[PDB]
Order: C-alpha cells, then sequence, then structure tokens
C-alpha cells in the first residue's frame, strides 16, 4: 500500500525532473499536467485515510511537491495553497481549528514532541514563508520563526537573522522524494528578503542601510539577471549618496555579465544628470532607445517567483520605447537641442498613430500626459527648429482629431 | 583551515574523504578554479559524485594538464608577438 | 629579393595588430577568455607554419 | 491630410536587435562608461584626500617588478583592471615631462621618458597594460604632447601611429593638430642641420 504510494511519489518525480532537464514546450508541459494530475489524485486517494503516522511525513512530501509544481506552472502563487496547508495541519493535529498562527504554533510544538517528520516541516515552512513574502505578511513570519527557534529569539526582530538562523534540520536520509530541499529553499528566501528590503530602503532614502542587504544579496544564491538588478541598485545607491564614479563601475559589471540593460543605461542617465555630463546621459539613451527593443522556467521554487514587479519609484523600472523616446526627446529639447528633440517626437508621435498593423504600443494612462500635451511639445520642437510650415499640418492634424490646448494650437500656429 | 596558508581546506570528515586536501579560487566568480590533493583515485572521484550533484544544473566541469586556459592563453600570446616583432 | 619580403612585412603586420587588440580586450575582460580564443589563435598559428622558416 | 502626408515617420516601427548587435551596444556602452571614468577622482573618493609617486609610496626605488607588485593592490582597492591604472598613471607622468620645463625636446626630457618607457615594455610583456585606454588617457591630454615624444612612442612600440590616430575621437582635431605641429617642426630642422637630423627622421617616418 505505502509501497504503491511511495512508488507512485518517486515515479512522477523523476518523470517531472525529466520533463525539466527535457522536452520541448510541448511534452514538457504536458508530462507536466499529466504528472500534476497523477499527484492530485494520489493527494485526494490519502486524504481517504483518516489521521495515521505513517502516512504523513510521505503525505508532506507529497503535497509540497505538488504545491512546488502549482505554482512553478502558475508562475505565481494563490491561497488555495495556504488551504491546502490548512487541512495538511488540521489532518496532522487530529492525532491530538483557529487561525494559521495558532495551527503554526501548535504544530510546532506538536513536532517538538519528536515525530521524524521535520525534514519536510521545514519544507513546508519554507514554502508558506514564500507564500508570505509574496503577500507581505513579514509580522506573522518573524513570530513564525521566532516559535520555530527557541522564544529567546524574540528580541531578534530583523527577520534576516532569523532566516539564518531557521537551522534545516536533517541530511535528508533515504526518504521520498522531492522536487526541492530546505537548503535550496532557505538560499532563494534570503536573497529574496535581501533583495526586497534594500530596495524598499532605497526608495525610502536610506541608500547606506541600502548597501548592506544589496551586497547581501550578491553574496549568495544569485543568477545572473539578479546579479544585474542588484549591480544597478548599488549603483543608483552610490548615486544618492554622491560617489558618481564608484556607480559606473556596478553599472558596467551589469552591461558586461546581463543581457538586460535598459535599467542601467537609465541610471547612468540618471547619473548624468547628477553631474551635468548630458551628452553621456542623452548619448547612454539614445543607445537604451535600441537597447529595450530586444528580448526559460523550471519545475521548482526559483528567484524570480519572490520577486515584486518593477515599482516605478524603483529605479529598475523602464517606460516602454516610446514612454522612453518621450523622455529622450524631452530632456533632448531642456537641454536645448530641438532639432535632434522634434525628429525624436516625430518618431514618437508615429509610434502610436501609425500604429496599426504591428503590436499596438502601450496607452500613457494617467501617470503619464495626455496624448495632446506631446503635439504642442512637438510642434515647439519643430519652430525652435524652424520647421514652421510643418507646425501649421501638425496643428491642423491635431484640430482634425478634435480648452487650453486649442488656444495653445492657435498661439503656435501664430508664431509659425 | 590553516591560518598561515589560508588557501586550503583539509577535510575533516571522519569517514573517508578525511586526510583529503583541497583549494578554492574565483576569477570573474562564474569561472572558478579547484585543485585537489585526495590521497588515492577513489577519492579523487567520490568528491566529484558528491560534489557535481549540489551544483548548478549547467555547472560545467572539467579536467586540467596543462595551466588555466586565462593563463595559457596570455602565455601563447607572448610568444605569438614576439614572433611577429621578430618577423618585422 | 625585395618583392617578397614587402610582402611578408605587411602580411606579418596586419595579424600582428589583430592579436594586439586581443590582448587588449584580454587585459579589460571585453570578450572573454572563455573560448573559441583559443581556436582564433590556433588559426594564426596555422597561418605561420606552413611555409615558416625558409633559409635560403 | 496633406498635413499627414508630410508629417508621417515610416523608420518608426523597429524589430529585435540582432546578438552581435546586442554585444556590440554592450560594448559601446561599457567603453563610453569607462570614457567618461576618472582615477583622482576614484583616489579621492574611494581613498582619503596620477604619478608613479602616487602608486609606489614616495620614491623608494624605480625598480620593475615592484611597481607592477603595488599596481595589484591599487586595482584591488579600487576594482578597475591594472591595464587601465597603469595607463592613466603613465599619460599623466607623459604630460609631466612634456609640460615641466617648439615641436621638440631633449635631454632628460627623453632620459625619464626612456626610464618610464622601457618598464612600459615590460608590462606590455607582462600583459598589466590597456591599450586602447591609454591613446584615449592621452586624448585627455591631448595638447600637452610632443612631436618627438609620440614618435619615440611609435619607434619603442608601446603604441603605433595607427592606434593614436583612429582612437582620437574627433578627426578633425587630430588633422588640424599634426598640420600645425608639422608647420612648427618644418620651421624648425633648419635652425642647426642637429636639429635637422631627428627631426627629417621623424618626418619621414
Amino acid at each position: 500500500c505505502l509501497d504503491l504510494w511511495r512508488e507512485k511519489n518517486d515515479r512522477l518525480v523523476r518523470q517531472a525532473k525529466v520533463a525539466q532537464n527535457s522536452g520541448l514546450t510541448l511534452r514538457r508541459q504536458q508530462l507536466a499536467q499529466d504528472a500534476l494530475e497523477g499527484l492530485r489524485g494520489l493527494l485526494h486517494s490519502l486524504q481517504g485515510l483518516p489521521a495515521a503516522v505513517p502516512v504523513l511525513p510521505l503525505e508532506l512530501t507529497v503535497t509540497c511537491n505538488f504545491i512546488i509544481l502549482r505554482a512553478s506552472l502558475a508562475q505565481g502563487f494563490t491561497e488555495d495553497q495556504a488551504q491546502d496547508i490548512q487541512r495538511s495541519l488540521e489532518r496532522v493535529l487530529e492525532t491530538q481549528e483557529q487561525g494559521l498562527r495558532e495551527l503554526w504554533d501548535s504544530v510546532l510544538r506538536a513536532s517538538c514532541l519528536l515525530p521524524e517528520l521535520l525534514s519536510a516541516l521545514h519544507r513546508l515552512v519554507g514554502l508558506q514563508a514564500a507564500l508570505w513574502l509574496s503577500a507581505d505578511r513579514l509580522g506573522d513570519l518573524a513570530l513564525l520563526l521566532e516559535t520555530l527557534n527557541g522564544s529567546q529569539s524574540g528580541a531578534s526582530k530583523d527577520l534576516l537573522l532569523l532566516l539564518k538562523t531557521w537551522s534545516p534540520p536533517a541530511e535528508e536520509l533515504d526518504a521520498p522524494l522531492t522536487l526541492q530541499d530546505a537548503q535550496g529553499l532557505k538560499d532563494v528566501l534570503l536573497t529574496a528578503f535581501a533583495y526586497r528590503q534594500g530596495l524598499q530602503e532605497l526608495i525610502t532614502g536610506n541608500p547606506d542601510k541600502a548597501l548592506s542587504s544589496l551586497h547581501e544579496a550578491a553574496s549568495g544564491l544569485c543568477p545572473r539577471p539578479v546579479l544585474v538588478q542588484v549591480y544597478t541598485a548599488l549603483g543608483s545607491c552610490h548615486r544618492k549618496m554622491g560617489n558618481p564614479q564608484r556607480a559606473l563601475l556596478y553599472l558596467v559589471a551589469a552591461l558586461k555579465e546581463g543581457s538586460a540593460w535598459g535599467p542601467p543605461l537609465l541610471e547612468a542617465s540618471r547619473l548624468y544628470q547628477q553631474l551635468g555630463d548630458t551628452t553621456a546621459e542623452l548619448e547612454s539613451l539614445e543607445l537604451l532607445v535600441e537597447a529595450l527593443n530586444v528580448p526559460a522556467p523550471q519545475f521548482l521554487i526559483e528567484v524570480e517567483l519572490l520577486l515584486p514587479p518593477p515599482d516605478l519609484a524603483s529605479p529598475l523600472h523602464c517606460g516602454t520605447q516610446s514612454q522612453t523616446k518621450h523622455i529622450l526627446a524631452s530632456r533632448c529639447l531642456q537641454t536645448g537641442r530641438a532639432g535632434d528633440a522634434a525628429e525624436h517626437y516625430l518618431d514618437l508621435l508615429a509610434l502610436l498613430l501609425d500604429s496599426s498593423e504591428p503590436r499596438f504600443s502601450p496607452p500613457p494612462s494617467p501617470p503619464g500626459p495626455c496624448m495632446p500635451e506631446v503635439f504642442l511639445e512637438a510642434a515647439v520642437a519643430l519652430i525652435q527648429a524652424g520647421r514652421a510650415q510643418d507646425a501649421l499640418t501638425l496643428c491642423e492634424e491635431l484640430l482634425s482629431r478634435t480648452p487650453l490646448w486649442v488656444s495653445a494650437t492657435h498661439l503656435l500656429q501664430g508664431q509659425a | 583551515i590553516i591560518k598561515e596558508f589560508p588557501e586550503v581546506y583539509f577535510c575533516e570528515r571522519p569517514g573517508s574523504f578525511y586526510g583529503t586536501l583541497f583549494t578554492w579560487k574565483q576569477r570573474t566568480p562564474f569561472e572558478g578554479i579547484l585543485i585537489i590533493y585526495s590521497r588515492n583515485q577513489t577519492v579523487m572521484f567520490q568528491c566529484l559524485h558528491n560534489l557535481i550533484r549540489i551544483l548548478p544544473i549547467n555547472c560545467f566541469l572539467k579536467n586540467l594538464k596543462s595551466g588555466s586556459e586565462n593563463f595559457l592563453i596570455d602565455n601563447m600570446a607572448f610568444t605569438l608577438e614576439k614572433e611577429l616583432v621578430t618577423l618585422s | 629579393r625585395v618583392q617578397y619580403l614587402r610582402q611578408i612585412h605587411a602580411n606579418h603586420e596586419t595579424l600582428l595588430r589583430e592579436v594586439q587588440t586581443l590582448r587588449d580586450r584580454l587585459c579589460t575582460e571585453d570578450e572573454a577568455s572563455s573560448c573559441a580564443t583559443a581556436q582564433r589563435l590556433l588559426q594564426v598559428y596555422r597561418q605561420l607554419r606552413h611555409p615558416s622558416l625558409i633559409l635560403l | 491630410r496633406r498635413a499627414w502626408a508630410e508629417l508621417l515617420a515610416g523608420r518608426v516601427k523597429r524589430e529585435k536587435y540582432n546578438p552581435e548587435r546586442a554585444q556590440k551596444l554592450k560594448e559601446s556602452a561599457v567603453r563610453l562608461l569607462r570614457s567618461h571614468q576618472d582615477l583622482n577622482a576614484l583616489l579621492l573618493e574611494v581613498e582619503g584626500p596620477v604619478i608613479d609617486c602616487d602608486s609606489s609610496e614616495a620614491y623608494a626605488n624605480h625598480s620593475s617588478s615592484f611597481i607592477g607588485s603595488a599596481l595589484q593592490d591599487q586595482a584591488s582597492r579600487l576594482g578597475v583592471p591594472v591595464g587601465i591604472l597603469s595607463a592613466g598613471m603613465v599619460a599623466s607622468s607623459v604630460g609631466q615631462i612634456c609640460t615641466a620645463p617648439p615641436v621638440l625636446l631633449t635631454v632628460e626630457q627623453r632620459k625619464k621618458l626612456s626610464s618610464l618607457l622601457e618598464f612600459a615594455q615590460y608590462l606590455l610583456a607582462h600583459s598589466m597594460f590597456s591599450r586602447l585606454s591609454f591613446c584615449q588617457e592621452l586624448w585627455k591630454i591631448q595638447s600637452s604632447l610632443l612631436l618627438e615624444a609620440v614618435w619615440h612612442l611609435h619607434v619603442q612600440g608601446i603604441v603605433s601611429l595607427q592606434e593614436l590616430l583612429e582612437s582620437h575621437p574627433d578627426m578633425h582635431a587630430v588633422g588640424s593638430w599634426l598640420f600645425r605641429n608639422l608647420c612648427c617642426l618644418c620651421e624648425q630642422m633648419e635652425a642647426s642641420c642637429q636639429h635637422a637630423d631627428v627631426a627629417r627622421a621623424m618626418l619621414s617616418d
């Protein structure tokens, strides 16, 4: 019986890892889902039994693998998995109700009764922690780790300390398989928390607090893109602190190792603002134009799951080709380079108006300026370029398409 | 580690690898480098079978006889430089 | 004969400047020390060795 | 609609750039980030308030390998490659001897130049030298240079004339620089038949 479910587990696991290693977009997904439904049916069949002990560690490993699969295929979490955790915990405690934080502490006492499952349990806590970290449940997360370790760790209220303290308990002896273990978890958790912490402290004007955690990220598990982001972040921190040469090196290193160098050129232009090297600014961003034109998963937890998306305040956010050609032409004109900013705005205006057949450029929306203001800026670029006869064409086109902007159009028309 | 020679990590597992010596260095932290002073040629493998498990998944070992790549490349370079210098 | 010598002069010169650039990129970590640099050098070795050392 | 006809841009839409273009772009990117880097700036940012003295700590000895063993702790404290430290320090200690007292220089301007240019070949041999980094860190010292010094460079072969004249950003700047210094040197070389020999060598070269 147990023999059969165990074979089943190991079978589906090796199947999963084969899809990971080999396979195309079709067969990877096909084998994945086949295994996933196998796991589902297995899980439910196991729920078919009331509580008894020797099933629990296997049961836990199984649900764990299930969740891992599920979120790796979803590329994003859900609270269905939290319900799966809830259900498992109750299944356990029935051997010997209220709310997750009570569940967890009762369960940690239940494991402190020393049934040999704690490797599984710790993997699972890592999972639940990943949930709570994508969900920003850091308060209860701290309490949970304090209960995990001794309560003597009550004042160590920096989560990074308790993350380091979380001892994955065992060498994982001859057991049901898994896609992942508490070690490979803990590394991803440490890097992600440190990365989030560092970005928040940067955005809140603490570029001295920031560098501590940002280097703590590169010191440990760090896929090459995570490295690129950390280096752009350290360069921006150096700009805030006023280290306009030191930032260049970190940005140069992200250029070397990275194949995704929009944010680097962005921060470089943000630093040529700081220095007034605005020719370098404009040229870095002329390069960024071409940079943005350019473009795998695994059946496991990764370090891309536990990232928040690029927020505008963060230095890593990038406008689209059009959003940023706008900034190119804008800062070009502000520099007093109308002959160039005008052509920039021309190509940018056609990027939206002439965009019918290919991929249509996203709308500016409330944060971005409304579509008519760019017509005025374009006409002023033309006018300062002495492009008067064509500024009239732009004005005529505008009033064909359809306030202060009408009078402004009249004024620019007269100026032409 | 040895404090006067800290580019060494004597291993102390009280099993089968005991006695073993290693080193480690790291240039462009992708392209690392490792050296083993192991007792015989089983505990030259057992190392690798214990290890290559642990790694990243595309971590691409290889053995060396003749020198590190960068060193040997510079060394070829130098000869070619001189040679063409003399032929010029 | 001067004719031969000037040919060999320029023909080595060009390779020399190429290697000089490659050494610059090595110093600066620009392209890579990875591989195919190897082969790109051995190509040069083979452009050399064929009528190597005509002793007349 | 004739307005549209005038206004419409056709080059507007684009594709996903080729991989060789990707490395070209990343190359030129790092090239520019280094072009705008500066070293006394970093010595005063990183280290507290460049010449061979700044590297070798107060005139201890003019030996070869001692300088080299220091440059490594230099680029280790900074994070730069050693070749650029070398290129910058030598561009600086070249501007020194050209400046500190025409198209020519002579005695002791020659001797310190050759005491250091010889050491440059040692560092080339150990590969601890960047060569375009040195052409560009000379073009930062553009006007403080002697046509006899650069010809010494051409002949001892720390740099070629061509590695200079294709590494200058502006080409008209080069052309006119050379035109004026030639015009001055050919006003020279009839001054004395001894000046004439050294001038005629570099002229025909």
